[PDB]
């Protein structure tokens, strides 16, 4: 695929007994932070608490959303992982109390059992009886294997799937019968009168043996925002992917609470609780917070990660300013897991790591004079100039990156602090506050 | 050989648990007291019943939402059923308002302000606006130039009905967007095709998650039709709402027409297809189970109800692949009538208390259904168990090969501190 | 013993028949 | 085994038959007073006879505000409607915050009632319509009649429908040798699916397949029903559930909340008043629970004001945290627990007080052994330290990654090295404002 | 009927008034309040000689003295068929209509137009119901046996009163009402024949019934309004009906009360809460009042010298002063121990609460003390505290304990000001450890 | 035949649906056109067919360039959704111009 900002991180990089190691799974560094996120997964994979506020504070380019797609990438398949930011919530057609719901019930997973037939052998005969304006249908389908015949009933989906993808008495198909699906996997016959209207070269398989119908028990995880919207409406099923799921009636989810614990009661279905992460929460309101502070006692209630990288700033909403930007009652609720800033080694491996991720070879003395960069200046924008640098050096014609091209590299785009000093000493060329700005050379 | 079984209370039993703990208003102590003893007999009563299955408080029954309505019903070669349902709340209007505001007569203008608004000074009237519609039948390409004081003067829901894709002329302003260019050629295209498959994520989600077998989670609590108007004295009013309510074009369209009807019309009468009203237009439910808002009693939730069942029906099977014969025990007789429809319901050998000879001679038979000798039974069960020894020791007396008791209990209700 | 298979009513319909060398296809 | 989350270890207020609160009792420890009030309000409920009866829980943060809430819920049971809610919940993009708080006043209002319903009910045996004399005349529909045959378990009845029934019938998609069931009540058909009486291996759809019903084809059956008062309106504003076109495509299109009118609530009040004098519904009414009601601004409060004097109001609990902070949507009105003088003047106030060491030690216990975790002596020791030091909520939390902690050292047993790794892990609010306080770069 | 179960006003049942209204010391649950009832009985003849149009009083004092008592004493001595349509000032900032657009409807809803007509009814007991049929159904006859207390009748049927009769299942013994010119028959119950209850109809069995109508004019303004039907005066979505049907309307209305056809019945709007409206909301009550088809309009304020909203100055009672300049004030005073004992002994009266007279004199002194609503709310929760111990009457013991489990105003503020690093200020800041 | 598409229209394409029968489709079709809030879900079964089909060989994908003009206009709120957005799998090149010094960002007070 494509490389990513986090596309090097796979895992937390921790032992049996939640230690971490100096440089595993892509991570370095960092290793009390590590330890409290490999105690918030096992956490969440015993799945018997809910309901947790985790903080995550620290300066930035610091790791927090490192350990964030950490903790996801070590969370395994089929455990929901929802990932927002802070100004997601504010919608035009869904209150923020509605979106926050939407977000809480999306990290909610129900597994559900189901026992399903399976059916493949050779198609004998299709008789279709439809009306004169194609309404109604029904009709019979003749299959056989090599020890079994049997004649089956079909109804209107039945016939729908049988002529989407034609079958034509010889294809062998295969029916999923709780699923719905009509799959054709070859053809056996070879009959020898084809008027070929069509160009199909179909596979030549071999006719199966043994049993016509088969049972099989499947699994496949569904959301609790999932089955609130599909039982909202006659379409909510389109409106999961439209997203015209305009503030879900109260009634809806109580029923919908009340048929999951049954379901959990007779074997049927298990709950999967997951992590729910909001990125730069300092971008919410008050009345978030209140929500969240309430929303955090339910029963299906996720595990709420949030990362934030401000200080005693002032509070949306209000005309006060607290710590990390959030109030004091959510402060109460929360454990705050602290991330401290890198010496030069750990920017070092940094840089390694991720020119190993790009398919990037560097000579040593661009590595010392991009880390010696990465220090000075943020790491953000060392990272950045090694792409520019491997394109710089391809117009050499040569594959290996030199101090020449990261020094090109490094004179053609600019830092934040260079561009600071060149813009306070040109003032009048750039348009100020106040709307002023002089045009003329002379 | 004493072996006791526990098993949790379920959500309904816990429901009905709560809510005869908060009717006495607080008084469980004496409660349990006075139930460890054995006015307040009829108190704990109810508590066992409940504790037993939760069908002798309240029995289960069709779950459907409350019909807000006033119809014709019955106070009690074919029958007549006809629709019939009402609203109970009435809107009364006078007379006057409709016959001076709405219907046409000779001392008001109703049909001429209607005529001079709508066909005399309507702007695409080709008779006065024939260059606005010749421009704009070469702007949408519509071969006739009445198309539009014809759209502009009928109701949306009939002409999303009546709508027929006519062609249009190729010399014109109106084009093809790529977004349709892609959604027709996928109208009857097959599998593993790759424009098929890339504008087909929703019917792959639809057959990857299973969703022709999920179950209905929420049904509206009450159903109910459009407020009735009534006008006393008027037979206008009652054939314009009868009009308006049953329109037979929407009801057609939302309808169909049965298979032998259309044979009829098509052969027997000669009328042709294109001349057929339009049908088939209500959109598909999701699932079967979706179709409608009334639930069915299933044996299936009557086994998991009851905590007790549960776990005598997980119980049974074993013993009924080792081969034994066994006895339940039992206070009541509904609850003999109940584990009666049940079996039935399993098609196990049982009998119902000259049947003491045909137990012991008959291996076949293997729940004996017994109220608090039979020495061929191996296995002894006491459903509603009570520790009173004077019952305990003689049902024992009754019962050469090893001979096992079963206690079903329930954790956290009175038979726990029992 | 075996139960009797559901009647099946096919009245005023048509038909479209595909076996191994031939297909039909019945109108009216 | 079982989940948890920041409650569920509380039952009940815990009195006795007199009122007297005891002190560790319902999963309850200390708030004597407070529970002796909240149970003479539990009283009050039960009366059944005074409406718009307010009451504020007024105190401090983690004090025990919410839990007596959920207490006084527990206390009146499943049958009493109670409707818990955020004061964000009021602001709705849809509809204005007025009909939203009157939505909720109407939705804690219960209703109970017994309701006949006529059923015919069997297994299909002929489906036979008859046609009419001119299908094109544009006026009228192309059957006439249709004659459907029910049999059932001694019983067997033919059946003439109008066109307007037999419509549903098809949209349920029956044929013959299914068992269906129709209601007369509201003209609704629910298919049950195929008859066992016919073969069952040769299907391709999934079935379920039940056995011929019980009883005669034509019954009257008792049904319970419990409703609210907004389900009514809500029902009425937007009609479904009739075989007419207007209720046909209300089930169709997109639902949205509108403001009902008063006229409305009349009439359903009348209905309903008219079920009740017939003997047939009883009236339950409810608690509405606003939380964090510093949130709602100077118009909601004002209309609370004239939705409290109505004569069918439930009883509304608030709970507040603030000290003398002004409310919002005004600029210079100061009041006690951000509430506005006009209506603190229709509350009864009832304190909420702090705690002290051991009540929070023994607080630890329970939720220790509700959440299924063993603790030692000196550990429990530090973790109540810690909750007099800093919040009783932190030392609460602090024990699941404790539990985590010790099961990684292979241990069952928390003791006091495990808190004091969950300490260096873990930070509280007064820490990490030290820390931001003494910082680089905004940390 | 008009289910309730009890409210803060259900004592008054109208204004004490004598025959030259002049107010008694107690009548109809209004003690005291001499000037302001005698005033709210003359805006009561004014509204009830239906003379005069669009006139606005305001009612103004300090809290909890008698205002919407002054507003429901009015309702209740109007009556049914007369509209009174009471909203508060925070109801018409709505998300769909525009103030003047809820304004307008509030005002219009607050006129009615009296129409009196007759129409044919049968009512009475069925005896025998005959029907045959064909053999394809195609033709039916029937005859209907059908009789009162003082006669029987048999009538001959046609096809559409015959399928009118086979649907709503009508047996013998039902007593059923039919409408010949619309064809509607509902059945009034079962008559007493045990073998709903009803008694059998008496007298004639075709009778004419004079039934009386009165619609509003916002309802004729939605009907008039084709774009939506009458379902929208039950869901509420009108959405800003537009000027020219209302002078249709309005021209019709004088064009049938010229005529002799409809009679105009004014009524009373009453605006609670009145200084929570803006300032365009008061410029269009200015014009509002002006019309022939307008309310008396009575507004209720307790304000002083606070700013008007919408604006950045201060005026008298919340609102401007060409408001004021159009409007006559009623003004209400603060009350004495002696009423607020006779309003403490109406409210236990209507309560079912027996009280002794210690604990009505504890209660009129924490009254006088606190504040008349707290005494209110005290004197029903004390019986519970009373029938706890098991005894019916409340006694100074329980007044006592209410009195501690539950604070009113001022022992709050104390105990937020003593305890104020508790709880959390106007900056956000709490104290929530114990230790340090 | 090449035809070329972006990930939009394929987004568009699939949200709406398709060419049917019911009421609700064609009474859409004849009115105003709603923009409306594509959900994650769709966009992730977009790009695991476009991946599943670029790895049979049969589509490529050409990622482009998104020009956001005077970027001083934009709130604080579209810049923390830039933050999130760029951290995607399947993001194109973003280049944004601005001629203003030290200037107050919108949507706050200080900055
Ligand atoms: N310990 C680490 N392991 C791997 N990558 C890291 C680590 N710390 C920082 N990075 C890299 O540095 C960048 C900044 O990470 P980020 O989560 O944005 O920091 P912050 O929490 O300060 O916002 C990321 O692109 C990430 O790839
Ligand atoms: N009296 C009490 N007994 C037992 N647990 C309590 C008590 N008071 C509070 N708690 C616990 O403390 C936590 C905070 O209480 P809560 O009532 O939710 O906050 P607040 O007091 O601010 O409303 C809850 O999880 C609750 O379980
Ligand atoms: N003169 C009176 N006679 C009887 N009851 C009164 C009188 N004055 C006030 N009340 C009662 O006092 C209570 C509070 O007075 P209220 O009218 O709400 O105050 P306000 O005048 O501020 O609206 C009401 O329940 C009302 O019934």
């Amino acid at each position: 695929s494509l490389i990513a900002a986090h596309s090097h991180i796979t895992g937390l990089g921790l032992d049996e007994n939640l230690q971490p190691r100096p440089t595993s799974e892509g991570m370095v560094g960092q290793l009390q932070a590590r330890r409290a996120a490999g105690v918030i997964l096992k956490m969440v994979q015993n799945g018997t608490i809910a309901g947790r506020a985790v903080l995550v504070a620290g300066p930035p380019s610091t790791g927090k959303t490192a350990l964030a797609m950490g903790v996801s990438q070590s969370l395994g398949k089929d455990v929901p992982f929802t990932a927002i930011a802070g100004s997601e919530i504010f919608s035009l057609e869904l209150s923020k109390t509605e979106a926050l719901t939407q977000a809480f019930r999306k990290s909610i997973g129900i597994k559900i059992k189901e026992e399903t037939e399976l059916i493949e052998g050779e198609v004998v005969e299709i008789q279709i009886d439809r009306s004169i304006t194609g309404g109604h249908k029904q009709g019979k389908l003749t299959i056989k294997t090599t020890d079994m015949e049997t004649i089956y009933e079909l109804g209107n989906k039945m016939i729908d799937g049988l002529t989407k993808e034609k079958v034509l008495a010889g294809d062998v198909i295969s029916i999923d019968k709780a699923s719905g699906k009509i799959t054709k996997l070859g053809r056996s016959f070879a009959r020898s009168r084809d008027y070929d209207a069509m160009g199909a070269d179909t596979r030549f398989v071999q006719c199966p043996e043994g049993e016509l119908q088969k049972r099989k028990t499947v699994v496949h995880t569904v959301s609790l925002h999932e089955i609130d919207v599909i039982n909202s409406r006659t379409q909510g099923f389109l409106a999961l992917f439209t997203g015209d799921t305009g503030e879900i009636r109260s009634e809806v989810r109580d029923q919908i609470n009340t048929k999951v614990a049954e379901w959990k009661e007779e074997g049927k279905a298990e709950i999967v609780p997951g992590v729910l992460f909001i990125d730069e929460v300092h971008m919410l309101d008050i009345e978030c917070f209140s929500f969240i502070n309430r929303a955090l006692e339910d029963e299906f209630a996720p595990i709420v990660m949030m990362a934030t990288n401000r200080g005693v700033s002032k509070t949306r909403g209000t005309n006060y300013k607290s710590p990390h930007g959030l109030p004091l009652d959510l402060l109460d609720r929360s454990i705050i897991i602290t991330t401290k800033s890198y010496n030069e080694q750990e920017i070092k491996t940094i840089l390694s790591i991720r020119a190993q991720e790009e398919e990037v070879e560097l000579s040593s003395d661009a590595l010392d004079l991009l880390t010696k960069t990465g220090v000075e200046t943020s790491l953000r924008y060392s990272s950045n100039l090694i792409s520019v640098a491997q394109q710089i050096a391809m117009k050499r014609k040569n594959n290996t990156v030199e101090v020449e091209d990261v020094k090109r590299a490094y004179l053609l785009f600019l830092d934040s602090a260079r561009s600071v000093k060149y813009v306070q000493e040109n003032e009048s060329q750039y348009i100020d506050d106040q709307g002023n700005v002089q045009i003329s050379i002379a | 050989i004493e072996i006791d079984v526990l098993c949790d209370l379920t959500q309904r039993q816990a429901k009905l648990y709560q809510v005869l703990k908060s009717q006495i208003s607080t008084n469980y102590d004496a409660i349990e007291n006075a139930a460890t003893n054995d006015n307040l007999i009829n108190a704990v009563m109810q508590f066992r019943k409940v504790c037993n299955h939760p069908d002798l408080f309240e029995r289960a029954d069709v779950d459907s939402p409350f019909s807000f309505t006033t119809f014709g019903k019955t106070t009690s070669k074919f029958t007549d059923l006809i629709y019939s349902s009402r609203n109970p709340i009435k809107y009364s209007l006078p007379r006057l308002i409709y016959e001076d505001l709405i219907l046409p007569n000779y001392n008001n203008d109703v049909d001429i302000a209607n005529k001079l608004k709508n066909v005399k000074f309507n702007i695409f009237n080709p008779s006065t606006n024939y260059e606005l519609c010749l421009f704009l039948s070469k702007l949408t390409g519509e071969p006739s130039l009445n198309e539009f004081f014809r759209v502009s003067t009928t109701p949306l829901l009939k002409r999303v009905i009546e709508r027929t894709n006519g062609p249009k002329n190729t010399d014109s302003l109106s084009f093809k967007t790529i977004t349709q260019e892609l959604l027709e050629v996928t109208r009857n295209a097959p599998s593993e095709g790759v424009m098929a498959s890339l504008l087909n994520v929703e019917k792959h989600a639809y057959e990857r998650e299973y969703l022709n077998c999920i179950q209905r989670g929420y049904h509206p609590n009450v159903s109910a039709p459009p407020v009735t108007i009534e006008v006393l004295g008027s037979s206008h009013v009652t054939n314009s709402i009868n009009n308006e309510l049953f329109d037979p074009l929407i009801s057609q369209a939302l309808s169909d027409i049965p298979a032998i009807t259309q044979y009829n019309m098509h052969v027997k009468k000669g009328i042709p297809v294109e001349d057929f009203p339009k049908t088939g237009l209500f959109p598909e439910p999701l699932n079967k189970n979706f179709s409608s808002n009334i639930s069915m009693p299933s044996m299936d939730r009557f086994i998991t109800e009851s905590a007790k069942l549960r776990k005598l029906d997980e119980l049974l099977v074993k013993l009924k692949s080792e081969g034994h014969r066994v006895l339940i025990y039992f206070q009541m007789t509904k609850m003999m009538d109940l584990m009666e429809e049940y079996l039935t319901y399993r098609q196990y050998n049982h009998i119902r208390l000259d049947l003491v000879h045909d137990w012991q001679t008959n291996p076949e038979i293997f729940v004996f259904l017994l109220s608090t000798n039979l020495t061929a039974a191996d296995t002894v069960i006491f459903y509603d168990s009570d520790w009173n020894p004077t019952i305990d020791s003689q049902a024992m007396d009754r019962a050469t090969r090893q001979v096992t008791v079963y206690r079903l209990l329930v954790r956290g209700t009175i038979e726990e501190r029992m | 013993f075996v139960k009797p298979r559901r009647p099946y009513n096919s009245e005023g319909m048509t038909r479209i028949l595909r076996r191994y060398e031939e297909d039909l296809f019945c109108t009216f | 085994v079982t989940r948890t989350a920041a409650h569920t270890h509380i039952k009940g207020l815990g009195l006795d038959e007199s009122g007297v609160a005891k002190r560790v009792e319902g999963g309850f420890v200390g708030q004597i007073e407070a529970r002796e009030a909240c149970g003479v309000i539990v009283d009050l409920i039960k009366a059944k006879k005074m409406s718009g009866r307010a009451i504020l829980l007024a105190g401090g943060p983690s004090t025990g505000k919410t839990a007596l809430a959920l207490a006084i819920s527990q206390e009146l049971g499943p049958k009493v409607p109670f409707c818990p809610l955020v004061g964000s919940e009021l602001y709705s993009v849809e509809v204005k915050k007025t009909e939203t708080l009157m939505e909720n006043f109407r939705r804690a209002i219960g209703l109970r009632i017994k309701e006949t319903k006529e059923v015919y009910e069997g297994e299909v045996t002929e489906l036979t319509p008859e046609d009419a004399e001119n299908p094109l005349g544009g006026y009228g529909k192309t059957i006439s009649h249709v004659i459907v045959g029910l049999k059932s378990a001694k019983g067997t009845k033919t059946l003439r429908l109008d066109p307007t029934i037999y419509e549903s019938i098809q949209r349920e998609k029956v044929s013959i040798g299914d068992v269906i069931y129709i209601e007369a009540n509201t003209g609704a058909v629910k298919r049950v699916g195929r008859s066992d009486a016919y073969a069952t291996e040769f299907d391709l759809e999934t079935e379920e397949y039940v056995p011929l019903p019980k009883g005669e084809v034509h019954k009257k059956k008792e049904i319970v029903q419990d409703v609210t008062l907004h389900d009514l309106d809500v029902a009425n504003a937007r009609p479904q559930g009739g075989q007419d076109v207007i209720s046909m495509m209300g089930q169709l299109l997109k639902p949205k909340k509108t403001e009902i009118t008063e006229k409305l609530r009349q009439e359903v009040n009348k209905v309903v008043a008219k079920y009740i004098d017939q003997g047939v519904a009883e009236l339950i009414p409810g608690v509405l629970f606003i939380d964090e009601v510093n949130m709602l601004d100077i118009e909601i409060f004002t209309y609370l004001n004239k939705a409290l004097e109505s004569n069918i109001a439930p009883v509304v609990v608030l709970a507040s945290n603030r000290g003398m902070t002004t409310v919002r949507g005004t600029e210079d009105v100061i009041s006690p627990h951000g509430v506005p003088p006009d209506l603190i003047d229709r509350l009864l106030i009832v304190r909420t007080l702090p705690y002290d060491k051991d009540e929070i030690r023994t607080i630890i216990e329970r939720r220790a052994t509700v959440e299924r975790l063993q603790v030692e002596s000196s550990a429990l020791d530090l973790l109540a330290t810690m909750g007099t030091e800093t919040s009783l909520r932190y030392a609460l939390q602090l024990l699941a990654p404790c539990g985590i902690l010790a099961q990684t050292s292979n241990r069952k047993e928390i003791v006091v090295n495990d808190v004091n790794e969950a300490k260096l892990l873990f930070l509280d609010a007064k820490r990490s404002t030290k820390i931001l306080e003494t910082s680089a770069n905004y940390l």
